[PDB]
């Protein structure tokens, strides 16, 4: 069962995610997100450190770049 | 080839084992090891084909790809061998290895920048390509992120599991693997990652040269892990879909397999084991 969708200013970036396994954007530039077999989330951006949700991944992502724009993948 | 304590390094092969990474940087040959790192960073799959990471073959497809480089920088210096960082030992942000004259140290606390040593953006010398974060400079935020790096009795209950690794043979495993990456217990890998923060905590970590340090050292463990359990040996060995098994070979070399690296004899040899 994928997760819900959602959209969300965070930090003033906008953070989206939504079911495709699951796609997340900062400011509309996609960021690679994955899911682990306990259902933590991780993103290329904070590979290492599992999160609970992809909002919480997307969340860890937008607290990395301090500001940055995302590059795509 | 001896791989030794990056602690133990003279000068002299400090500013050796340097110049080597800063050539294969300048020659543009560097950065296709971080690209290649990224690609099965974002493509091994719990659920799915998985090869570097999360999986059983995380040991040898490190072992071979630290073994591309190491002949990579002896084409440039055929002196130079990689070091190891025992991070259970040199464990504070005033280690040698993090010194102006090596790595260089943490990065300031404004934007995670690296202000000293060899890979310092402000050298010229170091620019940040292969990069997801679009900022162009070597970040670092020494014990920002988790409070301490593994210590060795954590490193010693991990060595003391026997079995290799343990069906899912994913993040979820029990087993020697998945503890030394560190998906489940104390955690030693993954920590290391996010303890020095910057790059180091994303897909892109080969961008530090300390990347190739940290995984020297999770290498020589499994070699030490292999002489505490000379009855043990890799799993799975054959038939196991999305999974590289003993005698399959690997991507993205496809010439090598997990059997053929788990000597590493065959290929250099340690200061101590
Ligand atoms: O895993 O680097
Ligand atoms: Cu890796
Ligand atoms: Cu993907
Ligand atoms: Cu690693």
């Amino acid at each position: 069962a994928a997760p819900e969708s959602f959209d969300e200013v965070y930090k003033g970036r906008r953070i989206q995610g939504r079911p495709a396994g699951y796609e997340v954007f900062v400011d509309g530039v996609q960021l690679h997100v994955m899911r682990n077999a306990d259902g933590s989330w991780i993103s290329v951006v904070s590979h290492f450190d599992p999160v609970p949700t992809p909002r919480a991944a997307a969340r860890a992502a937008v607290d990395e770049l301090q500001g940055a724009p995302l590059l795509p993948f | 080839t001896v791989r030794k304590n990056q602690a133990t390094l003279t000068a002299d092969e400090k500013r050796r084992f340097v110049a080597a990474v800063l050539e294969l940087k300048r020659s543009g040959r560097y950065d296709e090891f971080v690209r290649t790192h990224n690609e099965f960073i974002m493509s091994d799959t719990d659920s799915g084909e998985r090869t570097g990471h999360r999986s059983p073959s995380f040991l040898p497809w490190h072992r071979r790809f630290l073994l591309d480089f190491e002949q990579a920088l002896q084409s440039v210096d055929s002196s130079v061998t990689l070091p190891y960082w025992d991070w259970s030992a040199d464990r504070t942000v005033r280690a040698s290895l993090w010194a102006p004259d090596f790595l260089g140290g943490t990065g300031r606390s404004t934007d995670g920048r690296v202000m000293d040593g060899p890979f310092a953006a402000s050298t010229g010398n170091w620019p940040i390509n292969v990069r997801v974060d679009s900022r162009t400079y070597l970040r670092r935020s020494l014990g920002g992120s988790v409070a301490e790096l593994p210590t060795r009795a954590e490193v010693e209950s991990v060595l003391a599991i026997s079995a290799y690794d343990l069906p899912p043979y994913n993040s979820a495993s029990e087993g020697f693997r998945n503890h030394l990456e560190g998906w489940r217990g104390v955690n030693l890998h993954n920590r290391v990652h996010v303890w020095v923060g910057g790059q180091m905590a994303t897909g892109v970590s080969p961008n530090d040269p300390v990347f190739w340090l940290h995984h020297a050292y999770v290498d020589k463990l499994w070699a030490e892990w292999q002489r505490r359990h000379p009855d043990s040996a890799y799993v799975p060995t054959g038939g196991t879909p999305d999974v590289v098994d003993l005698n399959e070979t690997m991507k993205p070399w496809n010439t090598v397999r997990p059997a053929d690296l788990l000597d590493h004899t065959a290929y250099y040899t340690f200061d101590a084991l």
